[PDB]
C-alpha cells in the first residue's frame, strides 16, 4: 500500500525504507566517488560518478567524498545525487507518490533543514516532509514516554532529555565528536606500529577495522597497564591485499577517545560528563526518571562493553542513591530509523507534514513552525 | 559549519 | 568567458583605428558607427557637422534622470578632462576627440574611452558612496532604471549601502530557469569568506521599497545586496562597482548558457538510449570491408 | 521501477498483443507500401486504439493496424523545469530519427513522444528487443530527466559561486 | 548567544572562542524597543544586519541575534527559566515596599552593573515599568552614562568618608571571634 | 613502513 | 550551590 518513506539520511550511512516495517529496505554508505584517472579501454563503462555500494566496490580508482560532515550538509550537488540514487535505485518508487520523513540532528543551522525543504519540494516534488529530531525518533523507538537519549551518530553525539512526551530544549546538547573522528584518530595513531593509511580508500579499510575489532575499555591504565605487560590482547587483520598487520594497545585507544576529547585536542568533555550535564540542566524533580531511562543509539555505540563504561561513570558522577540503567538495545544500530517508521505510521500525525500548497504559500520557511 | 570548525 | 567585461569592443577598435591613421599622418577619412550595448544603450561614433578632423562618440542610457542630477558628473569630468562636451542631439553623454590634439600614450584614453557606460554608471553610483564615507545617515537614496521593466534601488546609510535589484525576465523558459539561478543565489557566500550579504526574495518586497517607486509585482525577484564598508572603500569599490553594474546582465549571459550546457548532457543521453535500441537490430554474419571513401575494398 | 512495475506490466502485454503485424500492400492507390496507421485510408485494417494510464497525465496510446503500430507516450511532467528538459530531450531524440529505426521525427499531438514500428521492422530487427526497448524508455525517462534536473541545480549554484567569489 | 548563533551557522564551543562571542555580544547587541514589531522588521528587510570580523579574518553576519541575546532579560523563558523578567522583578520589589513609599521608587530606580549598557535598555524598561505601574506615578530611568562602575565609584565615595572608618573589622577584631564577626559588623 | 607505502 | 543551581 501507500505509506510515507523514512529516510535516516545520517552522516555516515544512509538508510532508507517504507513507513510501517521493522527494518530500513535499503542501507549503504553515503559517499560519492568520482574517477581519478583516465579510461583507455574502449566502451568499458564510461560514466561521471559512482555512489553508494557501488563506489565502494569500485573504491580502488575513484575519490569517495562525504556529503555531510559533522550532521552538516556541506555538498548539495552531491547530497541531490544521494537522494536521486536512494529514490530510484535503491527503494526504486517515484518520490512524487510518498509523503518523506528526514532527520536531523539538534543545534543544527536552520539553512540546512530550510535546503532541506527546498530541495524535497522542488526537485522531487514530494506531497509532504517532515524533519525530526533523530534522538525523538530513537526515544520512539525504544518505547518509552521519558528518558535521554544519547545518540553518538557516527558524524555526530548528541543527548537530548524528554519527560512525559516534553522535550526540554535548553537541555539539549551537541558534541562535534563521533565515528569520523574516532576514524581519524586511528588513522593518526595506527602509523606508532607502522602501517601507514592516507588515502581515502585506505580509510573505508580503517573503518572496516575500526568497527570489528575496536572496543572500550572498562578502566583504561588497567587496559593499558594489562596490553603493556603482555601480547595476549592483540588481534589480527588481512587488508584486501593479502598483508596481515596485528594491533594490540590500539583496541581501545580509538574509542575511548569518546570519554577523553583531550586525546584529539579538544576542550570538550566526554560523552558521559555530556549526559550528566544534559541531565543535570533539567530540573531536579525529574532527574531521577532520567537515571533510570538513559538510552543509547547510533551506529558508534556499538562497541563492545559501552553500557558498562557509561554506567559506571555516570555512578561515579551521579549521586549514590539514584539508580543508573543504560538501556543499550541490540538494535540500536538502526533505532534512529526504526522510530521513523512507528511515527510516520501513526494515525495521530497524519496532520502534522508539511503539505506542498503548505510551502507554495509559505516559503521554505514553513519548517520552522511545522516541524520542532 | 561557516565560522568555527569546518562543515 | 565566466564574468562579462566592462569595456565594450567596438568602440575601442574604432577609435584605436582612427588614432593609429592620424598618428601615422595619413588623411582622416569618414566615420559614421550606431550600435548598441547590454540593458539597452545606444552609442553613436560620428563626425560633428561633416568635419573629419574631430570624431565624437556619443551614449543614450536609460537612467537618463538620475545623470542629470546636480552631482552626478563629477566622476565623468574627472577621468574625461577636456573630451567631455555637450551631448549630440538625441544623446545622453559625448566625448568629442580632436584628432590632430591628441596627447602621446594614446592607449590610455581609448581605454577610458571603451568604458563610457561604465562609468556614467559609476558617476552616478560613487555618489552613495561617498555619502557613507563622509559618515552621513539618511543620505539621499534614489532608483536607477538601469533597464525599462527592472530598477536598482540604491540607498546610503552611516555604515553601509543597500543596493536592490529588481528583476524580471522577458521569456518564459528563462523566467523558469531564472527562478532556480536566483533561489541558488545565496549559496554563494561558502566560497568566499568575505561576500557581501545577499538576501533573496520573491513572495513580498523588501521593506526599503515602500516609500519609492522601484518595480514591484508578482512575477519580479528582489535581490539585496548589503555593501559593507570594507566592500565600498576608496580601495575596493572599483571591482564593487564593475560587478553591482553587470550583476544582471551576468546572471541573463549565464541562464543563456545553461541550455547550450544542458543540450550536451542530452545529447549523451540520447546516444546512451541508441545503445540500449541496438540491441534489437541482428548481427550481420558476414560484412563486406569498404574503404574510408566507402567503395568496395579492391583487394582481400 | 517498483512504483510503475503494474502499469508497465500492463503497457507491456498490450504492446505484445500488437505488433503482430504482416505484409500488406495499399488499396486505395496502386502499388504504394505504407503504413496503414499514418494514413488512415482504410478502417478496416485499424484495431481500437487502447490507452493505458498510471493516473490522469501519464499515459500510453497504442494505435494497431494491419501493418503498422504507432506507439505514444505521456510522461511524467511535475513542474515547468521538468516540462522544459522533458521537452528538449524529446526533441534531441527526434534529430536522430533514422538511428532509432522505430522513432517518428515529431510526436503526436497531445503525446511527448512517438514511436511508429512498421512490419520491416518486426522482420529484420527482434520483436521483443523492440518491446524491451519502449518498456525501458518508460521505466529510465523519468530517472534522466530528474539527473537533468540536479545538473541544472549544480550549474547554478557553480555559477552562483563563480560570482560571489570575487568580491 | 553561543546557543543561537549555531542558528545562523557558527558554532563556537570553547572557552577561548566564549570570549569572542562575548565580544560581538558587548559589540553588536541592543535592546529592541518593541519586540515583535523588530522581528517582523528584520524577517522583511535587511536593516538589522552587521558584520563583525573574527581574529582569523572570517566575518560573521548577524541579523535578528542583535536583539534575541538581550531579550532575554526581559523574557527568560528563553533560557527555559521559569522566573521573571527584570523589569517585573523591579515592579516587584517595589511593590513589596509599604504604599507610603512606592511612589519615590517609581521616581528614583536606578540601573547598574554592565549588562545594562545595551542601546535601549533605559527606554525599554521605562515603558515596561510604566505599562506595569499606575497611571498617576511617575517613571524615571535613571541610568548614569558611567553605570558600568557605580558599584566602584560608590565604593570609594563610601571608604573615603570619616564617619565610615568606625565601621571596618580591625585585625584585632577578627583575632578575638574569628571569620563570623563578618556577620555582625558588615549588615 | 609494514603497511601501506613500502618503507 | 551546592544544592539547586551549580555554583
Ligand atoms: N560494531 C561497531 N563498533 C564500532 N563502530 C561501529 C560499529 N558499527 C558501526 N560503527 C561505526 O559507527 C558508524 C555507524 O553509525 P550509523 O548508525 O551509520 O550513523 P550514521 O547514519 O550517522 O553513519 C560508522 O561510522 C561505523 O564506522
Ligand atoms: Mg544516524
Amino acid at each position: 500500500d501507500i505509506a510515507a518513506l523514512v529516510v535516516d539520511n545520517g552522516s555516515g550511512m544512509c538508510k532508507a525504507g517504507f513507513a510501517g516495517d521493522d527494518a530500513p529496505r535499503a542501507v549503504f554508505p553515503s559517499i560519492v566517488g568520482r574517477p581519478r584517472h583516465q579510461g583507455v579501454m574502449v566502451g568499458m563503462g564510461q560514466k561521471d560518478s559512482y555512489v553508494g555500494d557501488e563506489a565502494q566496490s569500485k573504491r580502488g580508482i575513484l575519490t569517495l567524498k562525504y556529503p555531510i560532515e559533522h550532521g552538516i550538509v556541506t555538498n548539495w550537488d552531491d547530497m541531490e545525487k544521494i537522494w536521486h540514487h536512494t529514490f530510484y535505485n535503491e527503494l526504486r518508487v517515484a518520490p512524487e507518490e510518498h509523503p518523506v520523513l528526514l532527520t536531523e540532528a539538534p543545534l543544527n543551522p536552520k539553512a540546512n533543514r530550510e535546503k532541506m525543504t527546498q530541495i524535497m519540494f522542488e526537485t522531487f516534488n514530494t506531497p509532504a516532509m517532515y524533519v525530526a529530531i533523530q534522538a525523538v525518533l530513537s526515544l520512539y523507538a525504544s518505547g518509552r514516554t521519558t528518558g535521554i537519549v544519547m545518540d553518538s551518530g557516527d558524524g555526530v553525539t548528541h543527548t537530548v532529555p524528554i519527560y512525559e512526551g516534553y522535550a526540554l530544549p535548553h537541555a539539549i546538547l551537541r558534541l562535534d565528536l563521533a565515528g569520523r573522528d574516532l576514524t581519524d584518530y586511528l588513522m593518526k595513531i595506527l602509523t606508532e606500529r607502522g602501517y601507514s593509511f592516507t588515502t581515502t580508500a585506505e580509510r573505508e579499510i580503517v573503518r572496516d577495522i575500526k568497527e570489528k575489532l575496536c572496543y572500550v575499555a572498562l578502566d583504561f591504565e588497567q587496559e593499558m597497564a594489562t596490553a603493556a605487560s603482555s601480547s595476549s590482547l592483540e588481534k589480527s587483520y588481512e587488508l584486501p591485499d593479502g598483508q596481515v598487520i596485528t594491533i594490540g594497545n590500539e583496541r581501545f585507544r580509538c574509542p575511548e577517545a569518546l570519554f577523553q576529547p583531550s586525546f584529539l585536542g579538544m576542550e570538550s568533555c566526554g560523552i558521559h560528563e555530556t549526559t550528566f550535564n544534559s541531565i543535570m540542566k533539567c530540573d531536579v524533580d525529574i532527574r531521577k526518571d532520567l537515571y533510570a531511562n538513559t538510552v543509547l543509539s547510533g551506529g558508534t555505540t556499538m562497541y563492545p562493553g559501552i553500557a558498562d563504561r557509561m554506567q559506571k561513570e555516570i555512578t561515579a558522577l551521579a549521586p549514590s542513591t539514584m539508580k543508573i540503567k543504560i538501556i543499550a538495545p541490540p538494535e540500536r544500530k538502526y533505532s534512529v530509523w526504526i522510530g521513523g517508521s512507528i511515527l510516520a505510521s501513526l494515525s495521530t500525525f497524519q496532520q502534522m507534514w508539511i503539505s506542498k500548497q503548505e510551502y507554495d504559500e509559505s516559503g521554505p520557511s514553513i519548517v520552522h513552525r511545522k516541524c520542532f | 559549519w561557516x565560522a568555527x570548525c569546518p562543515a | 568567458m565566466i564574468l562579462l567585461e566592462v569595456n565594450n569592443r567596438i568602440i575601442e577598435e574604432t577609435l584605436a583605428l582612427k588614432f593609429e591613421n592620424a598618428a601615422a599622418g595619413n588623411k582622416p577619412e569618414a566615420v559614421e558607427v550606431t550600435f548598441a550595448d547590454f540593458d539597452g544603450v545606444l552609442y553613436h561614433i560620428s563626425n560633428p557637422n561633416g568635419d573629419k578632423t574631430k570624431v565624437m562618440v556619443s551614449i543614450s542610457l536609460k537612467f537618463y534622470k538620475e545623470l542629470q542630477a546636480h552631482g552626478a558628473d563629477e566622476l565623468l569630468k574627472r577621468v574625461y578632462g577636456s573630451f567631455l562636451v555637450n551631448p549630440e542631439s538625441g544623446y545622453n553623454v559625448s566625448l568629442l576627440y580632436d584628432l590632430e590634439n591628441l596627447p602621446a600614450s594614446k592607449d590610455s584614453i581609448v581605454h577610458q574611452a571603451g568604458m563610457l557606460k561604465r562609468n556614467c554608471f559609476a558617476s552616478v553610483f560613487e555618489k552613495y558612496f561617498q555619502f557613507q564615507e563622509e559618515g552621513k545617515e539618511g543620505e539621499n537614496r534614489a532608483v536607477i532604471h538601469y533597464r525599462d521593466d527592472e530598477t536598482m534601488y540604491v540607498e546610503s546609510k552611516k555604515d553601509r549601502v543597500t543596493v536592490v535589484f529588481s528583476t524580471v525576465f522577458k521569456d518564459d523558459d528563462d523566467v523558469v530557469i531564472g527562478k532556480v539561478f536566483m533561489q541558488e543565489f545565496k549559496e554563494g557566500r561558502r566560497a568566499s569568506h568575505t561576500a557581501p550579504q545577499v538576501l533573496f526574495s520573491h513572495r513580498e518586497p523588501p521593506l526599503e521599497l515602500k516609500d519609492t517607486d522601484a518595480a514591484v509585482g508578482d512575477n519580479i525577484g528582489y535581490i539585496t545586496f548589503v555593501l559593507f564598508p570594507r566592500h565600498t572603500n576608496a580601495s575596493a569599490r572599483d571591482n564593487t562597482i564593475n560587478l553591482i553594474h553587470t550583476f544582471r546582465d551576468y546572471l541573463h549571459y549565464h541562464i543563456k548558457c545553461s541550455k547550450a550546457y544542458i543540450h550536451t548532457r542530452m545529447r549523451a543521453k540520447t546516444s546512451d538510449f541508441l545503445k540500449v535500441l541496438n540491441r534489437a537490430r541482428p548481427d550481420a554474419e558476414k560484412k563486406e570491408m569498404k574503404t574510408i571513401t566507402g567503395k568496395t575494398f579492391s583487394s582481400r | 521501477t517498483a512504483t510503475l512495475r503494474p502499469y508497465l506490466s500492463a503497457v507491456r502485454a498490450t504492446l505484445q498483443a500488437a505488433l503482430c503485424l504482416e505484409n500488406f500492400s495499399s488499396q486505395v492507390v496502386e502499388r504504394h507500401n505504407k503504413p496503414e496507421v499514418e494514413v488512415r485510408s482504410s478502417k478496416e485494417l485499424l484495431l481500437q486504439p487502447v490507452t493505458i494510464s498510471r493516473n490522469e497525465k501519464e499515459k500510453v496510446l497504442i494505435e494497431g493496424s494491419i501493418n503498422s503500430v504507432r506507439v505514444s507516450i505521456a510522461v511524467k511532467q511535475a513542474d515547468e523545469i521538468e516540462k522544459i528538459l522533458c521537452h528538449k530531450f524529446m526533441r534531441f531524440m527526434m534529430m536522430r530519427a533514422e538511428n532509432f529505426f522505430i522513432l517518428r521525427r515529431k510526436p503526436v499531438e497531445g503525446y511527448d513522444i512517438s514511436f511508429l514500428i512498421t512490419n520491416f521492422h518486426t522482420e529484420q530487427m527482434y520483436k521483443h528487443k523492440l518491446v524491451d526497448f519502449v518498456i525501458h524508455f518508460m521505466e529510465e525517462i523519468d530517472k534522466e530527466i530528474s539527473e537533468m534536473k540536479l545538473s541544472v541545480n549544480a550549474r547554478a549554484r557553480i555559477v552562483a559561486e563563480e560570482f560571489l567569489k570575487n568580491f
